[PDB]
C-alpha cells in the first residue's frame, strides 16, 4: 500500500532506475511520465553493478528522500551501507528478492511491500540481531537448518515492477494501454517459465484478460487505425516468427532442438516428412511468413496446433499478444524482447553501455520504431552464431563431466560474447545436444558451467551459472555454489555485480580453483 | 474401355500392396519422398513388374502412352488421396521405368516404330531450355494468355567410339527431352535411356522430290545417368 505514500511524492525526489534489466524501462518509463504528470522534474540513474552504488549516489550527497529500490536489496544492512540516512526514506519495488531481516525494521527508512503466505522467518532477529552461549547455539544452528536454509543455499526472483504500479493505477483514470503492453515485456523478461517461473501463468490467462477483456472502453465502435488496442490470443514464444521464414524457426529454435535433433541430418529428412503432413511447399518454407502467400500463412497455426499433437514437442501452445499502429505491420510482444538485448552492446568505447541503455529507454516509443529494425537484424545473425561453436564443440567436443556436474570452457572471445548473457543462452542450448542426447537423461540433469573468454578486459574469467532441465523450479544452489572455492580458498574474487550467480577471477587461476570447487 | 478397368486395379494392388526384399517396399516411401523432394518422378523397374506379373509387356505396345496414362491417373490418385496435404502446389505426376536390356544405336528401323525400347546414347552440342504449349483453348468473340505452358530443349547425342563396328560412319539422331527430364544434357556425357520411336507430327507428308524429307524422334520416360564423373 502506497495509497498514502504516493500521495507524499510531491516533493523532491529521484527516479532511479536499477542496474540491467529490461525491467527498469518497463516500471519506469511509465513514471518518467508520470513525474512531469505530477509537474515533478525526474532524475534517473545509469547503474551497472553495486559499484556504481556510491560512486554515484556519493555525488550526490543530499536528503533527497523519496528514493527508490529496485533489483538490489540482497546488498546490507541497507542503513549499514546508505549510513548518510538519518530520516531519509527509500522506496524499494526490487525483484532481487530473497532479503535479509536487518534491512526492513528501524521502519522509518524503507517500505515494507512483502505480505505473503509462508511465515517461517520470523526469530531470524530473535536468533541473529538478538544473539546459555550453547543453548544459544542450538537454537542458532538447529534452526539455521531454515535460515541458512536461507541465503546460504540458493537464490531466486520474485513478481512484477510495475504490475504494482499498475494495481496503483489502473483506479487512478489511466488506460494506456500502451504500458499494459509494457507490462508484457516486463513479463516475458523473466516470468517466461522458460527463463524464470510463473506456473500462475496459466491463471494470468484470466487477470490481464480480466483486466482488458472488461475494458473496450469503445466496444461498439473500434474500428480505426491508431491504437486499436489489444488482443488475446494462443500463440508461440519460438524463436522470431515474423520476419524470417519457417525453416529458420525450425533451425533455430531449442524446443525443436531439445525433442528434435536438427542440427543433424534425419532432423531435417523428419522436418520435411512433417511438412509433408502440413504439405507445405518448400520455397514457401524458406520465405519470410510476412514474405509468403497468404492461406498457408493463414492456415499455419490452425494445423499446427493439432498436428503436432503427436511428435514429441508438447508445449509449443502459449497464451500471448501481438498488436500494431497502423498498416506497415502487426508487432508481437515476443518478436520484442530478443530485439531489445540488441542494443545491449558491449563495445570498447566506455559510450556503449550506458548510451545505449539512454537508446534503448529511447526505443519503446511509438515515435522511435526505426531503430528497433536494426536490432531485429542483428538478434538473427547472433542466432546463427550460436552455431559458429555448436557444431564445433558437440562433435568435437570440448564437454567436460569434473563430477557431480558438468564442466565447460571456451578460451577465445567474442565482439559477440562482450555482452555476457550469451554465456547462459549457449549452455541452455547444448547441453541438450551431446550431454542430454547421446545417452539417456541420467547423465543430462545436472547443471552446466561456462567459462568466458575475456580477450578484452586483460583476462578474468568471467561466469553464470545454469541448473538442470525439467526440474527448474527446485532453485540454484549455485546461488551458493561459487562460494565454495571462494570460501575454501578465495581467489582474487568480486561480487561486483547485482547478482549472486556471477563472479570475476583472474586469467590464470581459475583451475585450482575449480578443483576446490570441484566439489 | 473397360479393359481400362483390370489396369489400375492391378497397379492399386501393387504400389500399395508389394513387399520384396523383406519388407519396406520403396513404392509405400519413394511416393513420400518424392513428395518430400516435390520431384514427380516416382521410379519403376520392370524386373520388380515382371517379378510380379509380365502381362505388362504385351498389352503395352498397341499404344504405350495409354499405359502412362493408366500410371499417371493411379500415381495421382494415391498422392493426394494419401497426401490430400499436397492438393495445393504442383498436383502433377508421371513415373520412370529402368526391360532392363542393353540394345544399341543403328537398329532402330521399320519396325521399332512408337514401341517398348531401352537404349543408350552419347551427348553433344544442343540448345538452352524453353518452354511450349500445352491445352487447347482459344476463342470467345460471339485466347494468348493464361494458358498454361512445358519447358523443353533439344538433344543431340552420339554412340560409343569404343564399340564401333571398325569405320562404319559414326552416326547421329535427332530426340527430345522435356521439362521435369531437363537441364541435365551438357556436352560430353552418356547416359542410358528408356526411349520409343516415332516420326514428326507430320514430317513433309506430300508429292514431292525424289525422296522424303523425313525424320524420326525419340523422347526419355526415364534416364539414367551412365558417367556420374564429387560424390
Amino acid at each position: 500500500l502506497r495509497n498514502d505514500f504516493y500521495r507524499q511524492l510531491v516533493g523532491k525526489r529521484i527516479l532511479i532506475v536499477v542496474n540491467y534489466d529490461i525491467d527498469a524501462i518497463c516500471a519506469s518509463r511509465i513514471l518518467q511520465a508520470l513525474f512531469k504528470y505530477d509537474h515533478m522534474l525526474y532524475t534517473v540513474v545509469p547503474i551497472m553493478g553495486v559499484t556504481g552504488l556510491k560512486r554515484a549516489y556519493g555525488e550526490h550527497q543530499g536528503d533527497v528522500k523519496y528514493v527508490v529500490l529496485v533489483n538490489c536489496g540482497g546488498c546490507v544492512d541497507i542503513v549499514e551501507l546508505l549510513q548518510p540516512s538519518d530520516d531519509v526514506t527509500f522506496f524499494i519495488c526490487d525483484s532481487h528478492r530473497p532479503l535479509d531481516v536487518c534491512n526492513i525494521y528501524s521502519d522509518r527508512q524503507v517500505c515494507i511491500l512483502g505480505d505473503a503466505s509462508l511465515e517461517e522467518n520470523i526469530p531470524a532477529f530473535e536468533t541473529i540481531f538478538y544473539d546459555l552461549k550453547q543453548r544459544a547455539r542450538r537454537q542458532w544452528e538447529s534452526e539455521r537448518d531454515r535460515i541458512m536454509f536461507e541465503y546460504t543455499q540458493f537464490s531466486y526472483y520474485g513478481r512484477s515492477a510495475a504490475l504494482m504500479v499498475f494495481e496503483l493505477a489502473w483506479k487512478l483514470s489511466k488506460d494506456n494501454m500502451d504500458l499494459l503492453w509494457w507490462a508484457i515485456v516486463g513479463i516475458t523478461e523473466q516470468l517466461l517459465l522458460g527463463k524464470i517461473e510463473s506456473g500462475a501463468y496459466t491463471l494470468e490467462l484470466e487477470q490481464i484478460q480480466s483486466h482488458v477483456s472488461r475494458l473496450t472502453n469503445k466496444t461498439n465502435d473500434q474500428n480505426t487505425m491508431s491504437a486499436s488496442k489489444i488482443t488475446f490470443e494462443n500463440d508461440l514464444h519460438l524463436v522470431l516468427y515474423r520476419h524470417w521464414p519457417v525453416t529458420e524457426s525450425m533451425r533455430y529454435s531449442r524446443y525443436s532442438s531439445c525433442q528434435l535433433k536438427l542440427w543433424t541430418l534425419r532432423g531435417e529428412k523428419r522436418l520435411h516428412e512433417l511438412l509433408l503432413e502440413m504439405g507445405l511447399p518448400l520455397v514457401h518454407a524458406r520465405q519470410t511468413y510476412g514474405a509468403m502467400d497468404l492461406v498457408l500463412r493463414k492456415e499455419f497455426f490452425s494445423m499446427v496446433e493439432r498436428l503436432a499433437e503427436k511428435y514429441d514437442i508438447a508445449d509449443i501452445v502459449y497464451g500471448t499478444f501481438t498488436l500494431s499502429y497502423g498498416y506497415r505491420s502487426r508487432y508481437a510482444a515476443a518478436d520484442y524482447v530478443y530485439a531489445l538485448l540488441a542494443i545491449m552492446e558491449s563495445v570498447k568505447k566506455h559510450k556503449t553501455p550506458e548510451d545505449c541503455f539512454l537508446e534503448a529507454s529511447d526505443a519503446l516509443s511509438r515515435q522511435h520504431k526505426q531503430l528497433l529494425s536494426a536490432g531485429i537484424d542483428q538478434a538473427k545473425l547472433l542466432h546463427a552464431a550460436v552455431f559458429r561453436q555448436v557444431q564445433s564443440s558437440l562433435e568435437a567436443r570440448q564437454v567436460h563431466s569434473a563430477g557431480s556436474f558438468f564442466y565447460y570452457v571456451l578460451q577465445e572471445e567474442h565482439a559477440f560474447f562482450s555482452y555476457p548473457y550469451a554465456l547462459g543462452l549457449l549452455a541452455r542450448f547444448l547441453l541438450r545436444g551431446h550431454v542430454a542426447t547421446s545417452r539417456a537423461r541420467q547423465a543430462s540433469d545436472l547443471p552446466l558451467i561456462a567459462s568466458c573468454p575475456l580477450n578484452a578486459s586483460e583476462g578474468m574469467c568471467l561466469l553464470v551459472g545454469i541448473v538442470p532441465v525439467r526440474e527448474d523450479s527446485p532453485r540454484n544452489f549455485f546461488g551458493k555454489a561459487f562460494e565454495q572455492a571462494a570460501q575454501k580458498s578465495g581467489v582474487a574474487l568480486l561480487q561486483d555485480f547485482f547478482e549472486p550467480a556471477v563472479v570475476q577471477l583472474r586469467q590464470s587461476d581459475l583451475t585450482r580453483f575449480l578443483d576446490s570447487l570441484t566439489v | 474401355l473397360g479393359p481400362r478397368t483390370e489396369i489400375a486395379n492391378r497397379f492399386q494392388s501393387f504400389l500399395r500392396t508389394f513387399v520384396d526384399e523383406r519388407g519396406a517396399y520403396t513404392y509405400r516411401d519413394r511416393i513420400r519422398r518424392m513428395c518430400e523432394q516435390n520431384m514427380s518422378s516416382f521410379v519403376v523397374s520392370y524386373t520388380d513388374l515382371a517379378n510380379k506379373e509380365h502381362v505388362l509387356a504385351y498389352f503395352l505396345p498397341e499404344a504405350p502412352f495409354q499405359m502412362l496414362e493408366i500410371f499417371d491417373k493411379v500415381a495421382k490418385d494415391m498422392v493426394l488421396s494419401i497426401f490430400p496435404t499436397y492438393e495445393r502446389v504442383t498436383t502433377e505426376i508421371h513415373v520412370r521405368i529402368s526391360l532392363p536390356l542393353i540394345e544399341e544405336l543403328r537398329t532402330f528401323r521399320k519396325l521399332h516404330l512408337n514401341q517398348l525400347v531401352r537404349t543408350l546414347g552419347v551427348v553433344t552440342a544442343t540448345t538452352g531450355v524453353l518452354p511450349q504449349l500445352s491445352v487447347i483453348k482459344y476463342d470467345c468473340v460471339k485466347n494468348m494468355e493464361q494458358t498454361l505452358y512445358r519447358n523443353y530443349q533439344k538433344i543431340t547425342l552420339q554412340e560409343s567410339p569404343g564399340r564401333i563396328p571398325a569405320g562404319r560412319i559414326p552416326r547421329s539422331k535427332d530426340v527430345i527431352l522435356l521439362a521435369d527430364l531437363c537441364d541435365q544434357c551438357k556436352p560430353g556425357d552418356e547416359l542410358e535411356v528408356t526411349g520409343i520411336y516415332t516420326n514428326n507430327y507430320d514430317g513433309s507428308l506430300n508429292t514431292d522430290q525424289g525422296f522424303p524429307v523425313f525424320a524420326t524422334v525419340i523422347i526419355a520416360n526415364h534416364v539414367v545417368v551412365k558417367d556420374s564423373k564429387q560424390v
